[PDB]
DNA sequence: AAGGGAAAATAAACAATACATAACAAAACATATAAAAACCA
DNA sequence: TGGTTTTTATATGTTTTGTTATGTATTGTTTATTTTCCCTT
């Protein structure tokens, strides 16, 4: 009974003694062993205080927009008096999540009993009235301080049971998931309830998608129940983008005169977060982390954002700086200006003591974008009544220099829009601090083409195993390997040549050719060990064996990650092809 | 052939009729007839010596990976490894080796307990992963107005464990390490929903591994949330031969996939005579019930009507000279009720019933392979 | 041919369309109406199926009574008599 | 530029497979009460 | 020992979930015949 045969095993694992050292923290030394411990450690720590200085602002903003969100539903919940007293307000929440709490009044006099339903929850319509019964009348108990049979006969004795007089209301969560012959018969069913004088039923239907999708599937007569009363609120995170816009300027508030964004990196979060329009927040929230995790853990120059580091400066830290692009526009703009050759100098490498003192100048500058950028958000709220716009485009055009081209489209910010004009300034060493993605990180990490990095592994594989020329020859069978494939890498080249239904038996001899005859029988006999293996070879059909074992256990590894349908069980000889390169 | 070969351009014009004289339907019979016993020595050769040398190599390379992912799981990212080749002996030591003493070297004496879970094992069921898990976490169990009217507990006390965990000290106390998320048994909307959910908990570390190529398939935007994956290509070429277990590789695939009585095939072979001599005892009375009750050839998969009560199994391998009492009978049957190979449960009058989870066909092919030869 | 008749519009006749149904003019397609007894009633209300699930107009219905019924008992003086036969 | 002629399309009869649901089983979820078993006293 | 409370064994009920059989609908397979434009002339 091996534990690699079982499900579910735990491992309590063994750990050494101690392994003599403080180390034990996630980031390397970086310059390939260059830096020092002490930077290492301050790194991490001036990592972790400017990543919980972000999400502790975070996290207020997503505890408002539930505060908010309780609030709006509670002020459109109650107070409608109508005056003809026989029908149910109904609550439309357009886009919401199924997510969002609902506080009840208090309200003596009245029991307010809040019922929920999800769709797992509503197999059929006496379910859905067995627990709504049950839970009213185990949340009435609760504020009580015999049985009863769950059904709408508890709603007719409630008062002669409880004293008070009562007000349910129903919170359906994933009515896109229920069936909605089950929700027109259950609507139906409390229908019956407005002949008791002393209750009032008010449903809230959490539609993810779409109003006008609901009343296709209700019946006819049932719509014209719900439109006595009905209150559309539309309930999103994406809606004026209010709360995106705070998320990003906190984002933008951490990294204050500290770190820049490159409009490269802006618009991939820009377009990210279009692709996903019902959870933008989290994802959001997960490509601002990522990204300012990637900074942390790549730049030895990350601990040059707090000014007490800068007096460590070392030189190892002056060869690599002196790389970046605008330091050698900013030494090509002194060749061309001042012919003389000594200033030049007295900036670069030969002069030991000029060139740290070049760089203890150019931190202290704010980088003032990022305050004008909210001083641009604030005044194009409060003047021109505007709501509907994203921070994050906002910040996008501001980068470039196209922010009046992106204001125009309102139509009313003409009287101001020299006054907001801004052009921005390249400063020197910012591509140092700076969040950028030109090297394809988070586009791989975070939203990987996942089947196009299977099939460019299975059809190219060089890119993969590491091609080595002095290690083979001392090998088993390392002259084997630069004359074959892996199978699984051969096999799929033949697959990808071959039309949509391939017969097993050609795509077996299709395979067979391309192997080498000679040097897998030459490595099936250098193994002198195995007397077994060795018989196999002996026999004159050897390489039709050997070649079959191995072409049929990359045909099914084909198969359970699913490139390969065998078609017509009882026939097992001729298969379809499931997944095209590209697509 | 064709002109196209990748792209949606190749899909349209790599699926053409083909005319009848064109089609060249060979057999597969007209093969070398390869026994089962110099499969497993070729394969074992080639997956043992065959390009070793660059897998090596490649595995000291994402070796240096190592701390890149573990900063990755202290900031609540559950982390998923896709590739071709099989990830296991990556993926467990990765977390045995070297994540699960670093973490508890960096939360300051014992490590956090590692629970792996093999989600190739087409038996895998989240009732008794989540069994395993209130064993370790020891979670506050179900109160009565949290349990609404049938609801689930298996999910109910998740929901309840993730407010509880939301006020606790950002610790990882465990790590479960998922092979093959998107196996048989696991792929299901049941045991992912579980898996979602419990991931939310950011004092637990997820690490799991896909092999099937629409695997992102299997989550939604709120799947995907509550795991928020970061991903990782691992491809390695290695051979999968612990995968190639649970499922006929003669066969070439077409071995159903979902039974797990090919994996119990495999069990069987390293075993106790005595304990192979109670387990053929088993079978073949309830080989006797599944003739008798059903009345019927086809295949129908065995549950608790055609198996044998306890007390009554004990009469028959007390005769045969296998068991000795009650106690040795029960310790020799939990090796096979923990993998899943036979299964106890009670019925309505208080029999307790023993029952193997096997077809018919399934179970007289196993009777005659590998029991029957003595 | 020919004062006008109006012609009510897709969202109009969805009403009508509900009306028939329940009048018992129009069945779902291949529908199991009451059951025997109480098991298979019960066993019916857990099942889900599957043209409660399709969209509305897409239901495939069938006829309670035909054409041919249809042209006899609706008198010869309607101006709809005339396309109770193709 | 014409034209051959093979790929593609159409149709029709027939066979093979998938699908929707009926019928049911079984496990999870739930309650009840007489007998054991602790347990104060 | 002696009453009282608490747990267990036995017994049945409820709701969800997963399996299988089957009649009907769909889909593939083969053969004859017609239309379309690519590749030689």
């Amino acid at each position: 009974f091996a534990d690699a045969q079982r499900s579910h095993y735990t491992v309590y694992p063994s750990l050494p003694q101690s392994n003599k050292n403080d180390k034990h923290i996630p980031f390397v030394k970086l310059l390939s062993g260059k830096e020092s411990e002490v930077n290492v450690e301050k790194r991490w720590e001036l990592y972790h205080q400017l990543h919980s200085h972000f999400h502790d602002q975070v996290d207020h903003i997503i505890d408002n927009i539930e505060a908010d969100l309780k609030a709006e539903i509670s002020d459109l919940l109650y107070s409608e008096t109508t005056q003809k007293r026989r029908c149910f307000n109904t609550i439309f929440l357009l886009g919401s999540d199924s997510t969002t709490k609902i506080e009840l009044k208090d309200e003596s006099s009245r029991y307010n009993v809040l019922i929920e339903l999800t769709p797992k929850e509503s197999p059929n319509v006496r379910m859905m009235l067995r627990r709504s019964m049950y839970k009213l009348y185990s949340a009435a108990d609760a504020e009580e301080h015999n049985d009863v049979s769950y059904d709408l006969s508890l709603v007719e004795n409630f008062k002669r049971l409880f004293g008070k007089d009562l007000a349910m209301v129903f919170n359906f969560k994933d009515v896109d998931s229920i069936n909605f012959n089950t929700l027109d018969n259950f609507i139906i069913l409390l229908k019956s309830a407005f002949k008791y004088d002393h209750v009032k039923i008010s449903l809230i239907f959490n539609i993810n998608t779409n109003l006008s999708n609901i009343e296709k599937n209700l019946r006819q007569s049932t719509i014209r129940l719900l439109k006595r009363n009905y209150h559309k609120l539309d309930v999103s995170s994406n809606k004026g983008f209010k709360y995106g816009n705070q998320i990003f300027q906190s984002f933008l508030d951490t990294v204050d005169g500290k770190l820049n964004l490159s409009d490269r990196f802006v618009e991939f979060i820009l377009s990210k977060m279009a692709n996903n329009t019902n959870h933008n927040l989290q994802l959001l929230t997960k490509m601002l982390d990522y990204s300012l995790m990637s900074y942390f853990f790549q730049n030895a120059f990350s601990v040059f954002i707090d000014p007490v580091n800068v007096d460590f400066l070392n030189d190892d830290y002056l060869k690599i700086l002196s790389r970046c692009p605008t330091f050698m526009f900013f030494v090509e703009g002194l060749i061309k200006q001042h012919a003389p050759a000594d200033e030049i100098l007295s900036l670069l490498t030969n002069k030991n003591r000029g060139l740290e003192e070049f760089f203890v100048e150019f931190l202290v500058r704010e980088n003032p974008i990022n305050g004008h950028a909210k001083f641009v958000a604030r005044f194009l709220e409060e003047e021109l009544n505007i709501t509907n716009f994203n921070l994050i485009e906002l910040y996008h055009n501001l980068l470039i220099g196209k922010l009046d081209s992106y204001l125009d489209r309102w139509s009313a910010c003409k009287e101001y829009k020299d006054r907001l004009h801004f052009e921005p300034i390249d400063t020197i060493f910012q591509e140092l601090f700076t969040l950028d993605n030109r090297s394809g990180l988070l586009t791989q990490s975070i939203f990987p083409s996942y089947k196009s990095n299977i099939e460019d592994n299975l059809l190219s594989w060089e890119q993969v195993l590491p091609s080595l020329d002095k290690e083979n020859y001392d090998t088993l069978s390392g002259d084997l390997d630069k004359i074959m494939a892996p199978v699984l890498g051969q096999l799929f080249k033949l697959y990808r040549e071959a039309n949509m239904t391939i017969n097993i038996y050609d795509f077996y001899i299709a395979f067979r050719e391309t192997l080498p005859k000679e040097e897998i029988l030459n490595f099936i006999r250098k193994d002198p060990s195995n007397t077994k293996l060795l018989e196999l070879a002996e026999t004159p059909d050897a390489f039709d064996k050997v070649a079959l074992i191995l072409f049929m256990q990359a045909i099914f590894a084909f198969e359970n990650m699913g490139l390969i349908k065998f078609q017509s069980t009882k026939s097992y000889d001729l298969v379809e092809k499931c997944v095209w390169r590209g697509i | 052939a064709s002109s196209f070969l990748d792209t949606f351009e190749g899909y349209f014009d790599q699926r053409k009729i083909v005319r009848t004289n064109a089609k060249s339907r060979h057999t597969m019979s007209m093969a070398p007839d390869v026994t089962r016993e110099e499969f497993s020595l070729v394969s074992n050769f080639f997956n043992e010596n065959f390009q070793k040398r660059p897998r090596q190599k490649l595995f000291e390379i994402q070796k240096k990976m190592f701390p890149q992912y573990w900063f990755e799981l202290t900031q609540g990212f559950s982390l998923l490894f896709y590739g071709v080749g099989s990830k296991r002996n990556f993926l467990e030591e990765f977390a045995i080796d070297y994540l699960s003493p670093k973490i508890a070297y960096s939360q300051l004496v014992n490590s956090i307990p590692c629970l792996i879970l093999n989600g190739y094992n087409p038996s895998c069921n989240y009732r008794d992963v989540f069994k395993e898990i209130t064993d370790l976490l020891v979670p506050a169990e179900l109160t009565r107005s949290e349990t609404k009217y049938w609801g689930n507990h298996v999910i109910l006390q998740i929901q309840k464990m993730i407010d509880f965990y939301k006020n606790q000290p950002l610790d990882i106390k465990l790590i479960l390490v998922v092979h093959n998320l998107d196996g048989p048994s696991i792929r299901k909307n049941t045991f992912q929903t579980m898996l979602s959910f419990l991931s939310v908990i950011r004092q637990i570390a997820i690490v799991a591994s896909t092999d099937h190529i629409y695997a992102p398939l299997l989550w939604d935007n709120m799947k995907a949330q509550n795991y928020n994956f970061v991903f990782h290509d691992i491809s390695n070429f290695e051979p999968s031969t612990v995968e190639s277990t649970f499922q006929d590789v003669m066969k070439m695939g077409k071995s159903d996939t979902s039974s797990g009585a090919e994996g119990a095939k495999y069990v069987l072979q390293s075993l106790t005579v005595n304990s192979k001599k109670m387990y053929k005892l088993l079978i073949e009375t309830q080989m006797q019930n599944m003739g008798n009750l059903s009345a019927n050839t086809g295949p129908k998969r065995g549950t608790q009507r055609t198996g044998v009560e306890l007390k009554l199994f004990n009469h028959l391998c007390a005769a045969d000279f296998i068991a000795s009492n009650e106690i040795a009978l029960r310790s020799m049957l939990r090796e096979f009720i923990e993998h899943k190979m036979a299964n106890i449960t009670k019925n309505n009058s208080g029999m307790e019933i023993i029952w193997v989870p096997y077809t018919y066909a399934e179970l007289e092919k196993l009777l005659k392979t590998v029991l029957n030869t003595l | 041919r020919i004062n006008t008749i109006k012609l009510w519009l897709k969202k109009d006749v969805k009403n009508v369309w509900e009306n028939l149904v329940q009048l018992d003019f129009f069945t779902e397609k291949s529908a199991v109406g009451l059951r025997d007894n109480a098991t298979a009633a019960f066993y019916a209300s857990n099942y889900q199926f599957q043209g409660t699930m399709i969209p509305f107009d897409l239901r495939s219905y069938q006829m309670q009574i035909i054409l041919q019924e249809l042209r006899r008992i609706i008198p010869k003086s309607n101006m709809y008599y005339s396309w109770t036969q193709l």
